């Protein structure tokens, strides 16, 4: 796992916990005013931004896995929609999914059907059309090497 | 069962039947005029030899290979002098090997001896005579025996009969002790 | 032989080592049931634009564009931070200013990056490359496997375990294509005696001569009949493994060219095994299932390529040390070691004289340098 | 992780293809492996060498002591008991002569007879091969080797003499060289110090083949400018990388 | 029936087997504090076994006398210290050392 990358997470998550619950308008004001996502360019080399990125999402729809409060999970969801759609860099990456995470955000679906969270089903409908997703049986890659 | 090829033991823990069991009677005829069966139970110091004769027929493959190792692939009840007779043999057999020319200048020990085993029961008549002019005994006796069944004083003084009654009054017990053992397993 | 029941949900059974057991070809029947896919096309867009989206949400729940015009616009780039990441109360920004340091201290311009692009190209290799023919085009929702290869042990047993490479195979195809595409180093060796008759062209390699070859997953003995010279190693495995008591219980065996990827059972990060030329060995390590995507190959011809080629260090010649070494030769006098390694120029102009006699008594063999394939 | 998958190691059964392979002679690249020599190996090999001398050579005055012995014992005359104790006495006297003679020729010749199966599966434990202890001893552990590096007056007596002989027979040009070394190092430094057999003036003949690799093998920016060599014979890194890095 | 209640055991190989002279008594040593506490009891009663068993509840009346033995034949001069001193019976005293004994083992065994 990244680590400098897990602790920005985190520490945004912490802030959306303190955000209101699902608007969209505080996440557009912590857009506007601490700019979250800075490291993403820089002066860097192509394999290790490459692999920057790739950790990023990976990590950061790991954590939309276990179950938190609606701020948490609106928070790390759409800051993933974020990174994903700034994603100025070239190469190919999608974001890591789970067989079962699919199933889970369908009931999620089905929830907002009947909650009035619009903003944030028609941002996830948007992400879902953008060809974000790609799934497998665990969020990162595992051998036998231990 | 080393002799033949079972599913268990692999082929290389298996070795020659009769090869073996003339090593390890050379082994325990040594044992027995250094001084090391007698006293102590045969078979342990039978164990040790033939453990040590499977050793040095390989000692490559089985030089990590321990006592309670070779008793578990063998199927035999270890017994407990059985390491100490073993760390008995493989002191006398240092001894024939600083005896010997070419292995005191090799400077072998308990574990590296084991290769030249063979060789010392090659003349070990020669080498057991030399080790003596140079008796095997417990090590609780080998320690400095310095005084040896000390004297001790002879003390006949008899007096006339006796010495006086305030020993007789010293062990008779007191009515106060009397009624505390009565209290106590009453 | 049916299939272990089981649920297609990859339910763990170890922390963060592997899973339980599954199968593959209803595990990709459900993945592309539970969505209707349709977007591996690359069609997004190259005006009336609103009508469509509004009648799109009039399908959708919302039917209405209050919130979508407003996020639209909010989910923008105009509104986003080329220029230098400082200025700002960050965490990772201060390790990225320690590594931009610790670069400028040793590392000069941008290069000394091997692995790095190797993957690079290995990756960009498969995006968006078109089949020569239009029936060889990849449906939507093919299974995709990721199977790491461990077969050799000349590498690093202290790196942390990394051997050698990692393969993507499709799921409709045949494992008979994987067996074949597998770069194994024993398969392009050649056995026999030429010190002799050292420019006689070495006949019958190895891949040629032992076809024997078969895969074990899970108990699933899958034998190679394919070649009329196959035999059966399984035969003496199953003999070995029922003569006595030890524990394991009957083994299936099947063919190779009648059991795909899908049709197999397997658990993902379990190592199995893929034996050939008798004591040839890989240990199989499949680690990743997924779907096939626009981004990735989109040609069944080559989906199966290589995505991690291990480098390795080739042999050199032990007289020159400039060429890599072809010939092996063992009980050589004129050779400085008994494990000794020449060039054809090298062993020529040593083990023979000016017009091709064998000089002294030796045993050469054809020396396959595991460095090959790369 | 470990590479014994189906058969762990108790019982694996050595199968008909196995058999087959090992009695063709396809050795892939697992027993050419070569493992670099330790200090203590090195120890243990002279001290190896060492006992296995004096032993061959104490055994047979050994047996003869224990057959005069044996006379002493069974002869009961007394006039052959003075001559069978001088003999004794001899043959301890020619023990402790053998035992005094100094550290420095009891390790032969470069080129005697020993038993190297033997010495490697009583010492090491059959780690070192008999063939690779044989040469070791033979070119890389004698006392009469010269150690000292070229002193820059052996290239190019060296390269005369291969020119005058033929280029043939290392040893016999290492004997006509006559500086007390082993071919072997000759040979390796003389070809590590020499020039390349500058095979031609970069026809483009070459450069094509170069350009097949590049398009065939090569990976993004990275070259294997060994896969390189491989092919392009006569040539050497250092200027095939600054050559054809350019142009 | 036995419904898998024991695991069949693959012992008493058929071929020999040896003796073994040895089977329970594995006593535990003493320690200073106790041998203390011991010559105490010792000057207390006497040389009665079964009291100083009957006051000993962790200690066997067995392991008692074989101390006594091997004290009569190493350490003669402590016993007849012990005989010559003398004090009366303490019975509830007596129980607060034992818990204090008991205490200290507890230690030791943290320890």
């Amino acid at each position: 796992t990244p680590p400098g990358l897990q602790t920005d997470c985190e520490a945004l998550l912490s802030r959306f916990q303190e955000t209101d619950s699902v608007r969209f308008e505080d996440f557009t004001e912590l857009w506007r005013n601490m700019k979250f996502g800075t490291i993403f360019c820089g002066r860097m080399r192509n394999l290790e931004k490459n692999m920057f990125t790739k950790e990023a999402l990976a990590l950061a729809w790991r954590y939309f896995l276990p179950p938190y409060t609606f701020q948490i999970r609106v928070g790390a969801l759409y800051l993933l929609y974020g990174l994903y759609n700034t994603q100025l860099c070239q190469p190919k990456q999608k974001i890591r999914v789970a067989l079962k995470d699919w199933d889970e955000v369908l009931k999620f679906q089905q929830d907002l059907v009947n909650a009035q969270h619009f903003d944030a089903a028609y941002i996830f409908r948007k992400l879902r059309l953008d060809r974000a997703f790609h799934f497998t049986a665990m969020p990162k890659l595992l051998s036998y090497r231990m | 069962k080393l002799f033949q090829a079972s599913p268990s033991v692999p082929a290389k823990y298996v070795e020659d039947k009769e090869k073996m069991l003339s090593r390890t009677m050379q082994l325990v005829e040594l044992a027995n005029e250094t001084w090391l069966v007698t006293g102590r139970h045969p078979l342990p110091v039978i164990t040790a030899a033939t453990f040590l004769a499977w050793q040095s027929l390989q000692p490559a493959d089985r030089l990590s290979c321990s006592l309670a190792r070779f008793c578990k692939l063998a199927n035999v009840d270890l017994p407990y002098p059985a390491s100490s007779r073993l760390q008995e043999l493989l002191a006398v057999l240092l001894r024939m090997a600083e005896q010997l020319a070419w292995l005191r200048v090799l400077r072998l020990d308990k574990r590296s001896v084991v290769k030249h085993i063979g060789d010392l029961l090659q003349h070990r008549q020669s080498l057991v005579r030399s080790a003596f002019r140079d008796l095997l005994l417990p090590p609780c006796m080998l320690k400095s025996p310095k005084r040896i069944c000390p004297v001790p004083p002879v003390s006949t003084v008899t007096g006339d009969e006796n010495i006086s009654d305030s020993e007789i009054e010293q062990y008779l017990r007191t009515p106060q002790e009397v009624r505390d053992f009565q209290r106590a397993q009453a | 032989v049916s299939g272990s029941g089981g649920c297609n949900f990859p339910e763990y059974e170890l922390p963060e080592l592997n899973t339980r057991a599954f199968h593959v070809g209803a595990f990709g029947e459900l993945w592309r049931g539970r969505l209707r896919g349709a977007g591996d096309l690359s069609l997004r867009e190259p005006a009336a634009d609103s009508d469509r989206e509004d009648a799109a949400v009039a399908r959708d729940l919302d039917c209405s564009l209050e919130a979508a015009a407003e996020l639209r616009a909010v989910c923008g780039l105009d509104k986003l931070k080329e220029v230098i990441p400082e200025n700002t109360d960050l965490v990772t920004l201060g390790v990225r200013k320690r590594f931009l340091e610790h670069r400028e201290e040793t590392i000069t311009i941008d290069r000394a990056c091997r692995q790095e692009t190797f993957v690079y190209e290995m990756e960009s290799h498969a995006i968006g490359k078109k089949p020569e023919n239009s029936a060889d085009m990849i449906e939507e929702g093919e299974l995709i496997l990721s199977v790491n290869i461990l077969y050799p042990v000349i590498f690093h047993k202290h790196k942390e375990h990394k051997p050698y490479q990692t393969m993507l195979v499709l799921g409709s195809q045949k494992l008979t294509q994987l067996r074949d595409s597998i770069r194994c180093v024993s398969d392009l060796q050649i056995g026999g005696e030429f010190s002799n008759t050292p420019d006689q062209a070495p006949e019958h390699i190895s891949k040629d001569l032992y076809k024997s070859a078969f895969f074990y997953f899970e108990g699933t003995f899958y034998n190679d009949k394919r070649y009329p010279e196959c035999r059966d190693l399984s035969r003496t495995i199953i003999e070995w493994s029922e003569s006595h008591d030890r524990g394991y219980g009957k083994f299936q065996t099947a063919r190779m060219e009648d059991f795909t990827f899908n049709d197999l059972c397997i658990k993902l990060g379990f190592p199995y095994l893929y034996c050939h030329q008798g004591d040839c060995e890989h240990v199989i390590v499949i680690t990743d299932i997924r779907l096939v995507h626009h981004d990735d190959c989109l040609d069944r011809t080559l989906y199966p390529l290589l995505i991690k080629k291990h480098w390795l260090w080739t042999r050199k010649c032990f007289v020159c040390k400039m060429y890599t070494a072809r010939w092996v030769t063992n009980n050589d006098s004129f050779a400085p070691e008994d494990p000794c390694f020449f060039c054809d120029v090298c062993f020529r102009m040593l083990h023979y004289d000016s017009e091709g006699n064998k000089l002294g008594e030796f045993l050469a063999y054809p020396y396959v340098d595991p460095g090959t394939f790369n | 992780p470990y590479f014994k998958d189906k058969v762990t190691g108790v019982g694996p059964p050595a199968n008909e293809d196995t058999r087959e392979k090992a009695a063709q002679g396809i050795k892939a690249f697992e027993e050419l492996l070569v493992t670099k020599w330790k200090n203590w190996e090195k120890a243990l090999l002279r001290k190896s060498v060492v006992s296995d001398r004096l032993q061959r050579l104490l055994q047979p005055k050994l047996l003869k002591l224990e057959y005069l012995h044996q006379k002493q014992s069974k002869v009961s005359s007394e006039l052959e008991r003075q001559a069978l104790e001088k003999q004794g006495r001899e043959a301890e006297k020619e023990i402790q002569d053998i035992n005094q003679l100094p550290e420095e020729a009891l390790l032969g010749n470069r080129l005697d007879s020993h038993d190297w199966e033997k010495i490697s599966n009583i010492n090491f434990e059959g780690s070192r091969s008999a063939e690779e202890i044989r040469k070791f001893w033979q070119n890389s552990e004698h006392p009469s080797i010269n150690k000292q590096e070229w002193s820059r007056e052996e290239e190019e007596r060296l390269q005369a003499i291969a020119a005058a002989h033929g280029h043939l027979e290392w040893q016999k040009i290492a004997e006509e060289l006559g500086t007390s070394r082993s071919a072997f190092q000759c040979l390796q430094k003389f070809q590590q110090h020499n020039k390349a057999l500058k095979r031609k003036e970069w026809t483009e003949e070459e450069d094509r083949m170069l350009t097949q690799l590049v398009q065939e093998m090569r990976v993004g920016s990275h070259i294997p400018y060994r896969r390189i060599v491989y092919y392009m014979e006569g040539r050497d890194s250092m200027q095939l990388i600054y050559r054809w890095t350019k142009s | 029936c036995v419904v898998e209640e024991n695991d069949p055991i693959f012992e008493r190989g058929s071929t020999t087997t040896y003796s073994s002279f040895r089977k329970n008594y594995y006593s535990k040593p003493w320690s200073n504090k106790e041998t203390d506490m011991f010559f105490l009891a010792i000057s207390m009663v006497g040389t009665d076994f079964s009291m100083i068993g009957q006051l000993f509840p962790h200690r066997a009346r067995i392991e008692i006398k074989n101390k006594f033995k091997r004290e009569e034949k190493t350490n003669g001069w402590r016993i007849d210290k012990a005989f010559q001193e003398k004090r009366p019976f303490d019975f509830d005293f007596f129980a607060h050392l034992l818990q204090k004994v008991l205490a200290e083992e507890e230690k030791r065994k943290q320890k």
